[PDB]
RNA sequence: AGGGCACAAGCCCGCCCGACCCGCGCCCCCCGUGCCGGCGCGGGCCGCGAAAGCGGGGCCUACCGAUCCUUCGCCGCCCCG
RNA sequence: GCAUGAAUGGACCAACGAGGAUCCCACUGUCCCGAGCCGCGCCUCCGCGAGCCUCCAGCCUCGGGAACGGGCGAGGGCCGGCCAGCGGGGCAAGAAGACCCUUUUGAGCUUGACUCCAGCCCGGGCCUGUGGGGCGGG
RNA sequence: AAACACAGCGUCGCGAGGGCCGCACCCGGCGCUGGCGCGACGUGAUUUCUGCCCAGUGCCACGACCGUCACCGUGAAGCGA
RNA sequence: CCGCAGAGGCCCCGGGGGCGAAGGCGGCGCGCAGGCCCCGCCGGACCGGCCUCUGGUGCAGAUCUCGGCAGCAGUAGCCGC
RNA sequence: GGCGCGUGGGCCCCUCCUGGUAAGCAGGACGGGCGAGGCGGGACGAUCCGGACGCCGGGCCAGGGUGCGCCGCCGGGGCCC
RNA sequence: UAGCGGCGAGCGACGCGGGAGGAGCCCGCCCCGAAGGCGCGCUGUGGGGCGCACCGCCGCGAGGGGGCCCGAGGGCCCCGCCCGAGAGGGUGCAAGCCCCGUACGGCGGGCGGCGAGUAGCGCUGCUUGAGCGUGCAGCGCGAAGGGAGGCGCGGCCCUUCCAAGGCUAAAUACGCCCCGGGACCGAUAGCGGACCAAGUAGCGCGAGCGAACGGUGAAAAGGACGCCCUGCGGCCGCUCAAAAGACCUGAACCCGGCCGGCCGCCGGCCCGCCGGCCCCGUCUCGAAACACGGACCGAGGAGCCACGCGCCGCGGCGAGCCCGAGGGAGCCCCCGCGGCGGAGCGAGCGCGAGACGCCCCGGGCCCGCCAUGCCCCUGCGGGCG
């Protein structure tokens, strides 16, 4: 709302906060980003490294759903099981009725290894694993599987 | 020192002259009302046939949406043969037919044959000899004929011993071997020929 | 049209306006340019000391 | 041009190519940004010397150059059914 | 001969010229040195009746001061209101200096500036048939 | 006006399938013309004259094809570019 | 914080008004101030205190724009035929 | 620590310097001032001598002065166009 | 967001996903051959595939008196009625009940066969994000199975489609003109144009240019009679609540009469004495300046809005969060995908985090990129450092 703006408090002052010696002119330094290597070199060098030049190879058309690759850490696995089944499975550390989780059904492709796991056997199916993710899983009694 | 991220907005074009490139949305409520009125009139004109046709269940394309279904354009001729119907009859009783599409697996064929069987079980036909009253008793269906529903994933149970038999004891080595197989063979071939230079010169 | 070339007339007053700022108290203990063999030995001696080792168990 | 240097930093003789490879930090100018120049180090391989040692050019302070493009060199990666 | 000169024409020339220049005769208010006169305007009256310009105001001398004041400091003068004249002041009016400089502001013209275009010249091919012959290379 | 024009003087190009110019194209002007003509330039009545220089730049050779200088065509090599 | 125009509410029997609204002129009082209030005359039908919301929202200047109008001034001027 | 504005034509005094015959000339240095500092004095001045500011009553007094304009004075010693 | 770009300034698509809407077909070629639209047409008319299997029109429409006082009440006091109607407009002053309207109705509407100066290629010009070519075109060459898979050439596969012939509703866009609405303007505003005559009067050879001007009162009741006057006119009065008299109100500047004074502002006072006071706005080191603008008065007159980026404050929810488009006949109610966040680094093939901590700073470890030593399985692969 215009009642509370700073510009309305400058009526009666002649130059509206822009100074007398300088003043408010149109484009005293140019338009847009012009001058980046000339009179604005200091600004560009202080705050924008890697702005000029080329780097790396180019792909004329990126296939967006081929590069898609969601991931899940081994410490988020048990949150995919609802709470009631959660306590049921945790109570009985069964080796014949272990829970089976298929992360592809939840929207993930690869399993990474951040965090820790509860001490209880489990079966996890994915398309790929990290080196440590497999190691941590086998130390808790679980086994990893590859799913179509 | 000003530290900002640079803008990525294009300058405006044709602002005081040329084609009108500004779209306003002051007619949104009126457009809503108009579309509803058209729908109601059309539904009245064909009572008791539903506004929509029965359409197949298909899979979403890329790898990102691989495991879910949506509504497609029309049933293929193999599915109709599965239910023993012709394109003319199918179009007569309100079924959409798409002879451009080809099935790529038998699971799709089975799913859509089941869909057709359900629809045929639930459809009723009125003859030109039926009295006007019983036609008035009919109910006109609303919306999509039989929506596609995707269930949420569930948790099943298995045996650790059985699963331990299906993978090697070092799965990461196994995976990394399969990923690098093509590039490792290229190095080997280039190395063998590099050896032929050793013997060919002597 | 010539203008002035140089003056330092007002510069000492501007420097003292908010005092002369001292360096941070962490700049005195940085490892920025220390001899690498000394730094490596310091790391290993700490890690093997049971009373000051941060290795778990 | 100003400093430095005597069983030497000068002159003569002998053998050599540290006028090398990989990677970091600091000083000067200075916004504590760049460039030229210098210095201190960790590794590799070498020269001279009996050895300790010294050596990343001509005792110190000057002698030189971004993005884009081209050309050359080692080892690898991509051409997306 | 700073630095003349031969159709970028040299030299000369009768007639001609609202062309540039020097001198002589005659003539005269050009002048010594001004005087007198005529008509119209001006001036006074009846009728009619504007423009320009204007921070405010409208007497001087010295001082200091953006270094030449109407106003400021110190002194000297001046009732108030009008007319015919006059051209010392009001840095009088008339115009965002045309001279000079600057702006990463122009335009006209020139060329052995740099980047080009019509036009014109030259070669081959298509348009394009039906016969004969010579030479040089396979 | 000492400026322009002017009669006179001189040079240059062209014999028609040509010259010079117009013109987006189709088509035009000189030209109802033909060298005692048409077009392009310089000097500027009469009288008397109009010297030397082809190194520079310009123009011209029905001079010459020495070197260089395009596409096309053709020969060799190549899986093909 | 003062003031301007408009929107949503309140204004204890439902805010003030031909027993006289807005506006104009003159005069007290209140406030550091921007401003506000009351009284008298004119006028002849509308007006707004407090809370929330909104903006084409406050002038001495721009050789400012449009309109009105002064001094100069009963002045210059009303001379061809 | 974050965000952000104005400024990037300066000039004068004290003491210390350079070019120039010199300059109210041009160029530098520590401290202060004007810019952006009211008030009294220096007759008169942006900067000198004092003193740096809400509205008032009373007192004391800096700098500078005390014939009259014009607020405020005497006494003593020496000189004297 | 891939990309294009003196790789500068700048420019810039599509697929997947969610919705609205939803609809399919023909000719030539091949078979028959005048069966045809018969004055035409065999240089091809006509018919066919052959074998297996919502707008407009019309209407009715309720309910108040008494007193006071005003030029007239819709005003003030008292007491009532109607309601599917308390939207509004008119009427001599604020009207549900004085009038018209408003709410509540009715009527009509296996075989045969798939397009040549074409596609493509070379050279040149334009065009695109299309980059050793996105699309088009000129000239030269010119075909049989062919086209495409976002880096060229040659070879071998896979996945997909069939150009060089044609038709097709819906969902979408939009001025004039007609209808409805508005936190819009209110006569120098709003369209140039509110005015019985505007694109008019007027200006220019012409193409063109282009104004100014709203308001008496409830009712024209628009001004009786009388007296002066050579006529022009004047006085007195009349209509009206009022002259409001060519007209609402009627400010400032400027001016005439009568009546009081003698030079501006600030301060003190028994009021003309004393003391103080250069002309503002502006650029400037510095303005009273012989630096510029300003005769005077009124009205108008200049940091708003859209999008993008950074940071700060506040509200809701919180490992999650979210009025997208749209759909339900509810401006405000219900349902409603992407996206962003949640893991980084690396040119890339790709690999991928736990060890400490009220908070902050710093150390120490861990992941990715670069380089190395040792061990070993499935090996230019894994593990440990
Ligand atoms: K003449
Ligand atoms: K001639
Ligand atoms: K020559
Ligand atoms: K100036
Ligand atoms: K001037
Ligand atoms: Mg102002
Ligand atoms: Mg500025
Ligand atoms: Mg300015
Ligand atoms: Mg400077
Ligand atoms: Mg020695
Ligand atoms: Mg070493
Ligand atoms: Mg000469
Ligand atoms: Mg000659
Ligand atoms: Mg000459
Ligand atoms: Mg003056
Ligand atoms: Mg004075
Ligand atoms: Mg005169
Ligand atoms: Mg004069
Ligand atoms: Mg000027
Ligand atoms: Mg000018
Ligand atoms: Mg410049
Ligand atoms: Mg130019
Ligand atoms: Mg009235
Ligand atoms: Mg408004
Ligand atoms: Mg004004
Ligand atoms: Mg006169
Ligand atoms: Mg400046
Ligand atoms: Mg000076
Ligand atoms: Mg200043
Ligand atoms: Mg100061
Ligand atoms: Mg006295
Ligand atoms: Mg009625
Ligand atoms: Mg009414
Ligand atoms: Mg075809
Ligand atoms: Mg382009
Ligand atoms: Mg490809
Ligand atoms: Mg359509
Ligand atoms: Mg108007
Ligand atoms: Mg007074
Ligand atoms: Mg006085
Ligand atoms: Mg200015
Ligand atoms: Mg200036
Ligand atoms: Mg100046
Ligand atoms: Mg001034
Ligand atoms: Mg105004
Ligand atoms: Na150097
Ligand atoms: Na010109
Ligand atoms: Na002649
Ligand atoms: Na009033
Ligand atoms: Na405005
Ligand atoms: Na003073
Ligand atoms: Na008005
Ligand atoms: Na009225
Ligand atoms: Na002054
Ligand atoms: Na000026
Ligand atoms: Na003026
Ligand atoms: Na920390």
């Amino acid at each position: 709302p215009t009642r509370i703006r700073k510009s309305r408090k400058r009526r009666g002052h002649r130059q509206m906060g822009y100074g007398r010696v300088g003043g408010h002119r149109k484009h005293p330094s140019g338009r847009g980003k012009a001058g980046g290597l000339q009179h604005k070199r200091t600004s560009f060098d202080k705050y924008h490294p890697g702005y000029f030049g080329k780097l790396g190879m180019r792909n004329y058309h990126v296939r967006r759903n081929i590069e898609y690759n969601p991931t899940i850490n081994i410490d988020k696995i048990w949150s995919l099981i609802p709470e009631e089944q959660r306590d049921g499975f945790l109570q009985r550390k069964s080796t014949t009725e272990a829970p089976v989780v298929d992360v592809t059904r939840f929207g993930f492709f690869k399993v990474l290894g951040r965090g820790s796991l509860p001490q209880c056997p489990i079966i996890i199916k994915a398309r790929y694993f990290s080196s440590d993710a497999e190691k941590k899983l086998r130390e808790v009694g679980g086994v990893p599987l590859l799913v179509p | 020192g000003r530290n900002v991220a640079f803008s990525n907005m294009r300058r405006y074009k044709c602002t005081n002259k040329g084609p009108n490139l500004i779209k306003n949305w002051f007619n949104q409520p009126a457009r809503k009302i108009r579309r509803r009125q058209t729908r109601l009139q059309k539904a009245k004109a064909i009572f008791p046939c539903p506004l929509q046709k029965l359409r197949p269940s298909v899979t979403r394309c890329s790898q990102k949406f691989n495991l879910t279904q949506r509504i497609g354009r029309g049933f293929t001729l193999r599915e109709l043969q599965g239910v023993g119907l012709s394109a003319g009859k199918a179009r007569q009783i309100g079924i959409a037919v798409d002879p451009r599409r080809k099935n790529k697996s038998e699971e799709s064929v089975a799913r859509n044959v089941a869909r057709l069987k359900e629809y045929l079980s639930k459809v009723t036909i009125f003859s030109k000899q039926a009295k006007p009253e019983e036609i008035q008793q009919a109910i006109q269906h609303q919306g999509v004929v039989m929506p596609v529903v995707n269930p949420k994933p569930v948790i099943t149970t298995g045996s650790i011993a059985e699963a331990k038999k299906e993978v090697p004891e070092n799965l990461f080595m196994y995976l990394r071997n399969a990923r690098t197989a093509r590039n490792r063979a290229r190095l080997a071939k280039r190395d063998a020929e590099r050896e032929a230079a050793a013997k060919t010169k002597g | 049209a010539k203008l002035k070339n140089h003056t330092s007339k007002n510069q000492n007053r501007k420097d003292h306006r908010n005092g002369i700022k001292k360096p941070k108290k962490s700049a005195y203990t940085s490892h920025k340019g220390m001899c690498p063999k000394y730094l490596r030995n310091l790391r290993r001696s700490r890690a093997n000391d049971p009373r000051q080792s941060l290795r778990p168990n």
